[PDB]
């Protein structure tokens, strides 16, 4: 079947077919255009006419354009060629290595996992970093979310927990670029191919590299997720390998849907989001889970617009994971980093009978603390201070001694923190928290434990710190 | 705080 | 001398300071409440708006 | 033949505007080409808008559409009981199908008004903070509202739990069956729910409607309905139902959709004005029959999720004018150490002491006084610089009883039980003990008195109420364990 | 004339009739079905089409269904067998106790008194409850806002009212809830009987209801208020009776409205209530005064949207207004029934000029005893009781005795507490806070004047008291 | 054109809000749909396709660079607004100032808590480096024990000293128009900061401190800036050498 | 505009051009723009609004050929700067003068905020290096008591360092000195008008600053002309 171009308006194309009208979700490939641009079939208007959102750019299309049909919904390659291969949204090969020479393809569009294909199994899955594993420990196989603002460190948080996991990993990984910084692409691609996760010559890269930045249109960041995802499906299922899927940003696959929502015809919703912003949301994301026959840990960097966590999409986005890292722009004017919000971060394992008693208690403790601090803030802001009780007085140093104790300097960000990357196992998290509790180390300068690892080094440090 | 107290004596005290 | 002094412009001190302070409450509440309806006002016209130009 | 069939002119979003159809009834299911059902919500002059029941890559232009003639209902009975079905009753557990016997509508108008009576027998819920400070009655619809990770839903499993009390005795009067009801959340967690549900064997008076955020937006918005539907067959017959809606707040999100693409006129927060009558009618289909009418009754316990505490919001206002009793939770009491992180002092029910345990209204009304009191001076306490033995007092009595509200989560314990750890705290036994200590206690008290005391326990029951002698009793009991307790 | 439905989009029907074009605000039956549909045209599209309102539930409606012209807007039955019968939006009898069997029938629709109608001058009801016909007089045919949850004796304080204006005034009362949640509305009807407002076996039913069920759409819930003040209207345009109106919620009856206006595609105003929020409101309260025949009291119940009562709703409710009757749970916690807050609770008649100097200086004094009182709560338990000087320590004893002199048994209580319900009259009333404030009672116990009627009673009981 | 030909070009768009609001007319004159706050679905690509073109190109592509500086001009210091949130969630960084420090006589009215640069080091001489390093970190935490110590808190030797180095730098930051200082003169007067050898000097005194050791080393001690010019970092000598000069300079100047 | 633009060039006469008030013309086009069929702006303001007001702006300016002082009077509607109107109109002007009704409220005339005003000719190089450093003095202890009010509105001045209450003191007298009686305000103001050389407000502001004057009432410095009225009325006053 062939059709042509009636109507071009930004990034949707309007296609009129004199025979056999395309179905939804399928992909048109225009005619006459030195880049290989791809329509994918979203509305049918009526009158033998199609409305389609652009992979790219619709500039250079003249209305009358002859386009075919592909048949059959965007196809990428999947398969262990795609390892250290860095994918168009269009599963095109962006990294100059010549073409994906796989086997067979796979649709981006597909159907998420029955009820009867889901697991209750989860195991914790430390990644080293003290707020995270002691307060909000991530679950192997569980749905993560890394919450905050345009500059919190959700990034580098993303960053360093690919430097940990990722590399020692049994296992492939994706990693999906949804509207984002090219910049931070070109680093992570060299980065990962310096720590030998990428291996350019022999066959050794474990993670599939998939993008669609800032630079690319609404409905290329809107299908770029997907593509990772799809990648990540395979190595679940026709495989049955554990899967490391990292998506940054995913928030990206809800704003590129508003844009084009406009021309799609759709009445704004509130904070005039897409109408359909849920029900986009959960096809996509309910396809991202570990099923009967894989296991996949997802990463995905959630950004909050205006930090407004209120906001339809994030907050959409909490019911769609099973460990929340909400990072605070408070704490991280504050300078501590990680800026984990310990009070507003949670975990589905942090049940007694997962995490074990012991945990739950330090952890529950760390947090009540903290709480009781902040209460006992606005209580003094305006008020002085030589009043509060020795109890009071002991809980604000110790609170603030634990709130300091959890910035932790990442290796990724050594070039923010001056610092080198420090990583501290849950044994001695649980160890130097549960002491601090106890206020064992009530001799100490807060600043002993201000950006440090082990509690060694916070008394260590504190011995240093003689002058 | 306890009005002007401390001041008002602290200014003839020394 | 000293207790009695501290005790009197102490609690004339927090009399006034609660008295401020309650007022102070109630004129933010006046701006919450405007902040509010104004929020829901502009966020409706700006849907009314985006509707009626499909 | 534009009567019975018709073609659709457009598809997309969801929406799928037929040409005919002339005969078709307002919300009357249609069949599309492919088989995908449909509802005809929008009856226009030259299109019948349909919302598709699934994904609509499987419906283009053309596509001939029939009647189908039934409306939209789901199967009723026992048979669904340990069952976990979609909106439409069919069974998604995979453990075969379900013996679809009998079959109710999922759109019926409330019972009358004259066909019920005041609520009285009590919806022991097991949460002793519920039970005491805010009883619940069968047939009443008690709202659980709260923002995020508050504990709202933890609220409504526990509940169906405690129901295992009497669903394994042979007080049928008390036998309580249960439906959850799920709307936009995912299968993960609805897995890990059933399955919880499974390893405290309250599953097999429990039936489970799912409707996750993969289904269609009209499957979201049935979900409610046809559970409520599943409940009320119940009630009917005399048998006594509960259900929890989570979340209406998804439900709406999902119905919002459905009219901003039927392009409906959108309101506040682009909610159409008829998303309070989507609740209501919803809502007051719980109730208490009379006896004339079989005796059942059907509690619902709905779940709002609010943002950023923002109970205004229109759905939130909603359903708490809907609702006769509202259940806050507060993050802020959860890290504090409140769990549950009821705010007690917010929370309330119309219902109250009418549908209460006459032992539990003893002592019930003293610590809700004495909770209050303590509100009133709570400021004062980090200030305690100087204060009166009386104002102390009120803040020792307040910080125990605030302790004896915790309780930990899938463990709630029977009535008799909580009046007992209520005398301890009420009766001033804890007044000395250090707030730290008094979570302890519970545990020790409690445990101690359900193993050699179990005689006590059950005279309360048996009384109906705390007895001189059981008074007396405890008061030995409570003196003693004290001492061995700080010894 | 017969019409033939060509659309139905939610709870929005469109219907077309060849000859005769019904007008706006006229009823239209919907033909087959079993319960009455009911279709309020309120637009005229054009080309023989006109837009109308559902009544009741959509469900089934077909493209080509006949519907049957009224000719007249939606009538109820009218007369004084509606007494004691619970009534439905279009007038069908909801209580299964048969149908109402009523001689005349009247629209809910119709037009205000015309100024020639208006009374010029303002009397007071006398609802004779000290604390209210006091310090908040309610003006008669006037508007009065009943601030107040639940577990308040709110249901009580309606059912005295009604007793007390029915027994003192030979006028019947209405009872209109928009927004009636189904259990309320059963607890309510029951309630009622106990109190014998309402009775089945003889005709002593002195209160009509009419309830807009929260599962009726939209245009129900929004038109029950119109049906219940037109229920009213009978008695005072034919019988010429003072019928006291209870509307609760007014909250629910204004959200029905932007409902409906939403749904007729109307734009949204400020914090999305209706553009004609104004004129909604007007209509409705305009038909509630004094003409010279009768009069129509309203009580109606007040939700503040938020708290807010800068907010559209309460702000426009408050412009209708004449006094207010906050039920503070507070003061029912003291025992001071009814829980009526002595300083909340205001009127605008409590002018000189209109209830007199007499009257109005006396409520002043009351207010300020028990502000000046309140002001050494305070000193109380601060300094002690005892540093008060003479006159202040005769303010907190006087305040004290006023303050209980305030509760009033109430005839409803009857069944129930065992204590015989009083009707003080205006008269007594302010005799006996007047004689108070002038401490010819400073030597009688404070307890004395705990739930009594006319001082006098309280003397007696203190003499009981020894 | 620079940047694909090897040279290195700079370009500063004011103002980007400027623009966008043009582009808001010219959208909802097309008769498109208005957004949030009117502006168009696509504001968000309108700023993120512009700045995305700016980079740093590897040598096998010419290595040249387009170094991008775009302005936005807030409302009432109202970051939550549509654009601003935008551009915050592209660009590599912000530099945010307020006219409360400007009047203050922080001038540049640069707000260091609010300001971040996503690359870091990586953008510095290791002479930069080795002065500024973790100076970000210390006065954050400077101004939040400032903050929580806004009366007599009873200050231990630890936070006063945080304290006074905090203002110290603070005055060292102020910095007046049309007067860039080099790399290596900046790292001077940052050195004798971050080492605290001014930390027994009067916060005023410094204003006219950093100008005095400035022209001081400029005329007699320029082969030190020269050297540390070429280098690109402080060598032992160099380090040695600054230490004894602003040591015994700042003690003549508290004559 | 047009009728300036004649004298500016074709005379070369320096042209005085007083427009009041200039808001109006935006207010105008958002009544037509609606029935001209546009889609609205934010705030319903016309689509055009900044486009508009550039157009009309750019032509009142001083070219080459003529010099033309505008002094343009724009109506803040709701006392909001932000709205789409004055906000767009800031960018134009060389000098701003941002009059507060807070400032009003509290008497003080002309109600200038001196922390909101902005000009292009403050620079030492221009009005001096004296003029410069006084202006940032003054603006400097106006800012620091600002931050000092909201410890005030709730602990009084008692909790503040004597420092503090020094700046608060001076910041007051400043804040007075900066009213000054108008002529064609004399009905409110109830005094004669009075006008000050530039040379003696720099002197005035310079002698304040220094503390020269911590001894006088701060009313003293109320609606006065040059300081040496400040001082007289502190006599007169005793
Ligand atoms: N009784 C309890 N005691 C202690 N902790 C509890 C209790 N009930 C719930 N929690 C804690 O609260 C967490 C959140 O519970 P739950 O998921 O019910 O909250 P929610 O607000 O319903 O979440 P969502 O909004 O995602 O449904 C649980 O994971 C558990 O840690
Ligand atoms: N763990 C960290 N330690 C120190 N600085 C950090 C850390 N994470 C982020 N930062 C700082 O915050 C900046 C922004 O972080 P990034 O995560 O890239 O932003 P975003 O969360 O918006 O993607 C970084 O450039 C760095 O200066
Ligand atoms: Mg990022
Ligand atoms: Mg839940």
């Amino acid at each position: 079947t062939t059709g042509r171009i009636v109507a071009v308006i930004g990034a949707v194309v309007d296609v009129q077919f004199d025979e056999g009208l395309p179905p939804i979700l399928n992909a048109l490939e225009v005619q006459g255009r030195e880049t290989r641009l791809v329509l994918e079939v979203a509305q049918h208007l009526g009158e033998s006419t199609v409305r389609t959102i652009a992979m790219d750019g619709t500039e250079g299309l003249v209305r009358g354009q002859k386009v075919l049909d592909s048949g059959a919904p965007i196809r990428i390659p999947v398969g262990p060629e795609t390892l250290g291969r860095i994918m168009n949204v269009i599963g095109e090969p962006i990294d100059e290595r010549g073409p994906i020479k796989t086997k067979q393809f796979a649709a981006i569009h597909a159907e998420a996992p029955e009820f009867v294909e889901m697991s209750v199994e989860q195991e914790i899955l430390v990644t080293g970093i003290k707020v995270v594993d002691l307060l909000a420990p991530y679950a192997k196989g569980g749905k993560i979310g890394l919450f905050g603002g345009a500059g919190v460190g959700k990034t580098v948080l993303i960053m360093e927990l690919i430097n940990n996991v990722a590399k020692a990993h049994g296992g492939y990984s994706v990693f999906a670029g949804v509207g984002e910084r090219t910049r931070e692409g070109n680093d992570l691609y060299h980065e990962m191919i310096e720590s030998g996760v990428i291996n350019l010559k022999d066959a050794t890269s474990k993670v599939a590299l998939v993008y669609g930045q800032m630079n690319e249109p609404p409905g290329a960041r809107a299908r770029v997720a997907l593509t990772g995802l799809t990648v990540a499906e395979y190595f679940r299922d026709q495989e049955g390998q554990d899967v490391l899927l990292f998506i940054d940003n995913i928030f990206r696959f809800t704003q590129a849907g508003s844009e084009v929502s406009a021309l799609l015809g759709r009445i704004p919703s509130a904070v005039g989001y897409q109408p359909t912003l849920a029900t986009d949301m959960g096809t996509m994301q309910e396809r991202i889970t570990t099923t009967k026959k894989g296991s996949i840990t997802s990463v995905q960097a959630i950004y909050v617009p205006a930090d407004d966590l209120t906001d339809p999409a994030p907050a959409t986005t909490f019911a769609h994971l099973d460990a929340t890292t909400v990072l605070s722009r408070a704490i991280a004017e504050l300078g501590i980093y990680p800026a984990v919000d310990p009070l507003d971060s949670t975990s589905r394992i942090m049940d007694p009978n997962i995490v074990g008693s012991e945990h739950y208690d330090v952890a529950r403790g760390v947090q009540k603390i903290l709480q009781d601090y902040k209460s006992l803030q606005d209580i003094i802001a305006i008020l002085g201070m030589d009043e509060l009780s020795e109890e009071d007085k002991l809980t604000v140093s110790r609170a603030r001694k634990i709130q300091r104790f959890l910035s932790q300097p990442f290796q990724v960000a050594e070039v923010f923190t001056g610092h080198l990357g420090k990583l501290v196992p849950l044994k001695e998290t649980i160890k130097g928290f549960q002491q601090i509790l106890a206020g064992e180390y009530d001799h100490l300068p807060e600043q002993a434990f201000y950006m440090v690892g082990p509690i060694e080094e916070a008394v260590a440090k504190a011995d240093k710190l003689a002058e | 705080l306890c009005g002007a107290i401390h001041s008002s004596v602290a200014k003839q005290m020394k | 001398e000293s207790t009695t002094s501290e005790q009197s412009a102490r609690m004339t001190a927090m009399d006034n300071a609660s008295k401020n302070a309650s007022e102070m409450i109630d004129k933010l509440t006046l701006t919450f409440n405007r902040t509010r309806q104004a929020v829901i006002t502009k966020e409706l016209i700006e849907i009314i708006s985006g509707a009626a130009a499909l | 033949d534009l009567e019975e069939t018709g073609r659709v002119l457009s598809i997309g979003d969801g929406i799928a505007r037929v040409h005919g159809l002339r005969n078709v009834q307002a919300e009357e299911m249609v069949e599309f080409s492919s088989g995908l059902k449909g509802m005809s919500l929008n009856l226009e002059p030259d299109n019948v808008g349909v919302v598709v029941f699934g994904n609509d890559k499987l419906i283009k232009e053309g596509d001939i559409v029939k009647r189908t003639g039934a409306i939209v209902d789901v199967p009723v009975g026992e048979e669904l009981l340990g069952r976990v079905v979609d909106a439409l009753g069919n069974a998604i557990d995979g453990k075969g199908p379900i013996g679809s016997k009998a079959r109710r509508r999922v759109g019926l108008k409330a019972p009358g008004i004259i066909p019920r009576i005041s609520v009285r027998e009590p919806m022991q819920t097991g949460i002793k903070a519920v039970d005491s400070l805010v009883p619940i009655g069968r047939g009443q619809r008690e709202l659980i509202i709260g923002d995020r990770q508050t504990g709202k839903t933890s609220i409504a499993i526990d509940t169906i739990i405690n129901q295992k009390r009497f669903n394994d005795g042979t007080d049928e009067k008390k036998k309580l069956y249960c439906i959850y009801v799920a709307i936009g959340q995912k299968r993960s967690t609805v897995a890990q729910l059933v399955k919880r549900l499974t390893d405290a064997d309250a599953m097999k008076y429990t039936i489970v409607v799912s409707a996750t955020a993969s289904d269609a937006a009209p499957l979201q918005y049935l979900a409610p309905y046809s559970g409520c539907s599943m409940g009320e067959y119940f009630r009917d017959n005399g048998k006594h139902a509960l259900i929890i809606y989570d979340d209406l707040s998804k439900q709406a999100v999902a119905y919002r959709q459905m009219s901003l693409l039927l392009r409906r006129p959108p309101g506040r927060e682009a909610y159409p004005g008829d998303v309070f009558y989507l609740h209501s009618r919803l809502l007051e289909r719980a109730a208490k029959m009379n006896d004339a009418f079989g005796g059942g009754s059907l509690t619902a316990l709905p779940v709002i999720e609010t943002q950023a505490g923002d109970v205004s919001a229109y759905i939130p206002t909603n359903v708490i004018s809907i609702t006769d009793g509202q259940i806050f939770l507060e993050t802020e009491l959860f890290y504090k150490g409140i769990r549950p992180a009821i705010n007690v002092g917010l929370s309330v029910s119309r219902v109250g002491s009418a549908a209460q345990t006459r032992a539990m209204k003893q002592v019930a009304g003293t610590m809700k006084l004495e909770l209050a009191q303590y509100r009133e001076v709570a400021a004062f306490a980090q200030f305690g610089s100087d204060l009166d033995a009386a104002t102390q007092q009120l803040l020792s009595r307040g910080v125990r009883l605030t302790e004896l509200l915790k309780q930990g989560q899938y463990s709630p314990m029977a009535i008799e039980e909580q009046v007992a750890v209520i005398y301890a705290g009420v009766r001033g036994y804890l007044d000395k003990l250090e707030p730290s200590k008094i979570t302890k206690f519970e545990n020790a008290f409690l445990s101690h008195v359900i193993s050699q005391h179990q005689a006590l326990l059950g005279k309360i029951r048996t009384d109906g109420k705390i007895s001189e002698e059981s008074d007396a009793k405890l008061k030995e009991i409570v003196t003693n364990f004290l001492a061995g307790f700080e010894a």
